[PDB]
């Protein structure tokens, strides 16, 4: 079966539009009408992403789908076969959730991996791509494949660093050293 | 890194808080010496005592 399996229902349909869709060789047709869909419902952001709550029935929820159809019918179609699949098991509050859960499978086939560099505050730009390059030189991103490294801001984690991808992370942070610290000094 | 900044820190701004060793006695119990070194006292000293016996008890032995 296709690689990289997701685990939790939700991602058992992004499992199944992923593997689907692999199996029909239509992956990017299928990621970007995602992505066109995905964007139209943040673009219909009042009565479009306020009503995917549930309380329209089935026969509402078809009207829905037909509306979603009709912002754009530059939908792949695999995508709308699952459009229906959603209406019909009336759920499409994770509909993004699945968008993004397939993007995840997606970007995983193109090979793309995500890493992160949270930190207190952004760092230098010349860190960032310095630890781009030595993540890209070192195994741990084997290649072909990509690292999208983001610092991200937690000012909860005092200065410091933690490199993170691939489930596997380097953690170099003071707030982490420091509760070691205390600890040994509690003897 | 950070080790060397607390170990630098730390060792330096204070090595060890105060002590005195005056405050200490009153918390402790302090010695004190037994009183007198005693002496036992003559115990049925002389014949007052046995001329006493004799007489008391002139008891025989059955």
């Amino acid at each position: 079966p296709p690689p990289v399996r997701l685990f939790g229902v939700e991602g058992t349909y992004a499992t199944a539009l992923y593997q689907a869709a692999a199996k029909n060789s239509s992956i990017d047709a299928a990621f970007q009408s995602l992505q066109k869909v995905e964007s139209t419902v943040k673009k219909n952001p009042k009565l479009g992403h306020l009503l995917l709550n549930p309380a329209l029935s089935l026969k509402d929820r078809n009207s829905v789908i037909d509306a979603i159809v009709e912002t754009h019918k530059n939908l792949d179609g695999y995508v709308v076969n699952l459009l229906k699949v959603l209406s019909e098991n009336n759920r499409l509050g994770c509909f993004e959730k699945i968008a993004s859960d397939f993007g995840v499978l997606n970007d995983a086939h193109n090979g793309l991996l995500k890493g992160t560099v949270t930190s207190a505050e952004p760092l230098d730009p010349k860190s960032f791509k310095r630890i781009e390059k030595a993540l890209s030189a070192s195994k741990l991103v084997g290649q072909g494949k990509s690292l999208k490294l983001e610092n991200v801001v937690k000012p909860e984690i005092k200065g410091g660093l933690i490199v993170e991808l691939g489930d596997k992370t380097v953690d170099l942070s003071i707030s982490t050293k420091i509760q070691k610290l205390n600890k040994v000094l509690e003897d | 890194n950070v080790i060397q900044d607390l170990y630098l820190r730390e060792l330096k701004d204070t090595k060890l808080a105060p002590s005195t060793l005056q405050d200490a006695e009153g918390n402790v119990k302090p010695w004190n010496p037994p009183q007198k070194p005693n002496l036992p006292e003559l115990e049925l000293q002389g014949p007052e005592a046995l001329k006493a016996y004799t007489e008391q008890n002139v008891e025989t032995a059955h």
